[PDB]
């Protein structure tokens, strides 16, 4: 149904700023609210309808020692939203000792922006990885989801801090938090700094400003993944029936995610299919194999084809899985949005459960112990000390992710009578 | 007055063919409704005139008097069709029909589905079917159509004493001046897919509450195999199925009543249409239906034990999920048998679960 967007860690707000500015755009709004004389469709998924046909989006900004607030103060975004939603480190274990001391006021935001919407069903998450701020704290905050809310969802939009090994302090956190999110998360869309810049560098000329085309990449990937929840199609349009197909192994919950235009600036959904199960294409980073697959098109789509489409996808074995189960791929189509200022409306998006990100894992799986058998990288930091005293938290996150593991190798299997 | 009496054989010639008699009826039924009503009326004097004509003629022969009767016949179905779809909003009718008996807005019934299951049980004359439309249109009355809406009477199978989630029924009356395509029988006909159409709605929705197994939520004979996952995917495939054989006849029928200018080839593609959605939809007698039943009753089924169990616990529920396994293999390969009629929504499948043959060898 509707849901509210958390966005946490400095590439995270970058994310959601960012987001909210391609909605401003994707939508006949202004940027005070007032709807326009070119925009019925569904305005109230991430909008409320407020005074004057005010479409006010329901935000939370969260962080620590406050940078872009001011690239906020001074734009007209802080006349589109902001009644009072903005709160004003570097660690994982100094954000989660500085969210456990303003816990309860983070939590009164939480519970005055699930008062503010009329129908909460999940709470989304813009949120990076080792981003500063965003490590320990966001760890902190799905904890409090999960401890207050576990009738609601929680879904996270998240990159992921991969260097092609930078930073030596990026793995601890990063498994740590992926502990969190595996236990008191409920789905995670998976993405790569090094996947997003190997793309990057690929379709444009550029390396190193990174992160503001990650954020339209991030963007438009959210966009696209909520264009049939925003604008009325008849499928599965509440949040929980859409993430029900797309997770088919209860622990396994990462999703690849791939986008046929890899820049928006003809074809048919077989070119575009055969295009979208290619790695090459997925903005993601043996036998490795799907559990199940969906995708979604929009465009100026012949339904037909897409019937022939699906018959010659799972016919030419190209899509790849060995189930427990009959866990197929799907398809789905969604109505592309009137009014794009975007042109070259057609558009593909996969939604699929892969076991090859478990390799992706398995490199964090390396770093961390890796980094402690040196012992010069853990940093000893006090914080890291008063968090736990004989450090086996980092240990069992470990197990966590090597149950995570067996489980990608066990659901290649057909059997799930028996994992590690 | 439509409450017309109809051309037949025990009192028509039987040298005059039938077909040249049902146009007749056609004629005669649009001058029926529209002599009614006052508190081709501009060339009903042609019409006279032409059965004076054929009234001269002392040897009669039949293939003039067709010719006669098509010349009357294509002006009258033109005077149709353009009175019909312009100022009755023929269109919008069938735009209504859509959203309330194929569920084209399955949005409003999805809610009503939401706030009511007692009639799972069984109703007794008095007072059930009040309920029903009272709580229908206060949650359409919540947000989109609140203007209007108040005008479907919902009735299930509320003649009382029987289950009605599979039996819904739906009265919605249409100007019968203005409108003679719809007739009691077609409307009863719609209202039975409706029924075939809300129970479906109602066990996928049932079994996503349950993926809240997934919001909420010990291996080997408790987590019910997360058997919430082998039997959600599948079953949400399939609705999938049903959701585009109806947008496939819909758009076919509003191209095709759009391309034509005689109201009688407006009747044809109605009737063509109807008939397509109910084969196609399962309703005609076929193993495919039969495996669509018992998928049905093993989906509600599940929903019973998954439930009431909260989280992963053994409730003595591994007798259920025996069962569950294996009538879980046997609509397996019954869902095979559906999967591909010669008809590309029903064709849209029998590669989709036939591929690795989990359920054609298990």
């Amino acid at each position: 149904r509707e849901i509210i967007t958390l966005q946490l860690g400095q590439c995270g707000n970058q994310i959601g700023f960012e987001f909210w500015k391609q909605l401003c755009a994707e939508h006949g709004i202004s940027p005070e609210g007032i709807v326009e004389e070119f925009a019925t469709d569904r305005k109230d998924v991430f909008f409320y309808q407020a005074d004057d046909e005010h479409y006010i989006p329901r935000a939370v900004l969260l962080d620590l020692e406050p940078r872009v607030i001011h690239s906020i103060l001074n734009s007209p975004y802080a006349k589109l939203y902001n009644p009072e939603n903005i709160y004003l480190g570097n660690n994982w274990a100094s954000g989660f000792s500085q969210g456990e001391k303003i816990h309860e006021d983070i939590f009164d935001i939480i519970d005055r922006e699930a008062d503010g919407s009329d129908s909460l069903e999940g709470f989304v998450l813009c949120h990076s990885i080792a981003g500063g701020t965003g490590s320990g704290l966001g760890s902190y905050l799905l904890e409090r989801l999960n401890d207050r809310y576990p009738k609601k969802l929680v879904q996270t939009y998240s990159v992921f801090p991969n260097q092609d090994e930078d930073v030596v302090v990026q793995p601890y956190n990063s498994l740590l938090t992926l502990k969190r999110l595996t236990q008191n998360a409920d789905c995670v869309v998976v993405l790569d700094n090094t996947a997003l810049n190997r793309i990057a560098t690929d379709r444009l000329h550029i390396q190193n400003p990174s992160f503001s085309q990650i954020n339209q990449l991030v963007s438009t990937i959210m966009s696209a993944s909520t264009t049939t929840l925003r604008y009325p199609g008849y499928m599965n349009n509440d949040l929980i029936g859409l993430i029900a197909s797309l997770i088919p192994t209860p622990r396994l919950h990462f999703l690849m995610t791939g986008y046929t235009p890899l820049t928006t600036d003809k074809t048919t959904v077989l070119d575009v299919m055969r295009r979208l199960l290619q790695p090459k294409n997925v903005m993601v980073s043996t036998n490795h194999c799907y559990i199940a697959i969906l995708n979604i098109i929009q465009g100026e789509v012949d339904p037909t084809q897409v019937h022939k489409s699906l018959q010659r996808i799972r016919e030419r074995k190209l899509a790849n899985f060995i189930p427990w189960g009959p866990a197929s791929i799907q398809v789905a189509l969604s109505r592309k949005s009137p009014y794009l200022p975007s042109a070259h409306r057609v558009s593909g998006l996969m939604m699929a459960n892969h076991t090859s990100i478990s390799s992706l894992f398995e490199r964090t799986c390396r770093q961390y112990d890796k980094l402690r058998k040196r012992e010069a990288f853990l940093e000893q930091f006090r914080k890291e000390d008063m968090f736990k005293d004989n450090f086996d938290e980092m240990d069992t996150s470990r197990e966590i992710v090597q149950q995570l593991i067996d489980e990608y190798h066990a659901a290649t299997r057909p059997d799930y009578i028996s994992w590690g | 007055s439509l409450k017309q009496f109809s051309l037949r054989v025990e009192i028509l010639p039987s040298y005059i063919p039938v077909r040249v008699a049902e146009k007749i009826l056609f004629v005669g039924e649009s001058v029926q409704m529209f002599e009614n009503q006052n508190v081709l009326k501009n060339q009903e004097d042609t019409f006279a005139a032409e059965l004076h004509r054929l009234k001269q003629q002392p040897l009669f022969s039949l293939v003039d008097f067709e010719q006669v009767v098509d010349r009357i016949r294509s002006t009258v179905a033109e005077h149709l069709w353009k009175l019909m779809v312009e100022e009755s909003d023929l269109l919008g009718q069938l735009k209504i029909i859509k959203d309330f008996y194929l569920l084209g807005r399955g949005e409003l019934f999805q809610a009503f589905i939401d706030t009511a299951q007692h009639m799972l049980k069984t109703p007794p004359t008095a007072v059930t079917e009040h309920d029903v439309n009272v709580a229908f249109q206060q949650s359409a009355h919540k947000v989109l159509l609140d203007d209007d809406n108040l005008l479907p009477l919902l009735h299930l199978t509320i003649e009382y004493h029987g289950s009605g989630w599979a039996a819904l029924g739906l009265s919605y009356k249409v100007q019968w001046p203005l409108h003679i395509l719809f007739t009691p029988a077609v409307l009863e006909k719609y209202n039975v897919v409706f029924k075939y159409l809300l129970s479906v709605r109602r066990v996928q929705a049932e079994l996503q509450h349950c993926w809240a197994l997934q919001m909420q939520r010990q291996t080997d004979a408790i987590k019910w195999r997360l058997r919430n996952h082998m039997a959600f995917l599948v079953d949400n495939l399939q609705y999938y199925l049903q959701v585009d054989v109806l947008e496939s006849q819909f758009s076919q029928l509003l191209h095709q009543i759009n391309s034509t200018r005689d109201f009688e080839s407006i009747r044809l593609a109605h009737d063509h249409f109807l008939s397509n959605l109910l084969a196609q939809s399962f309703i005609l007698l076929k193993p495919v239906f039969h495996c669509l039943n018992e998928i049905l009753d093993l989906c509600h089924s599940f929903c019973s034990l998954v439930s009431q169990n909260l989280g992963p616990l053994d409730e003595r529920g591994a007798a259920q999920l025996s069962i569950l396994v294996k009538g879980f293999s046997r609509q397996s390969s019954l869902l095979f048998k559906i999967l591909s009629h010669q008809i590309n929504s029903d064709l849209a499948q029998l590669l989709l679960r036939l591929d690795y043959n989990k359920y054609y060898t298990q």
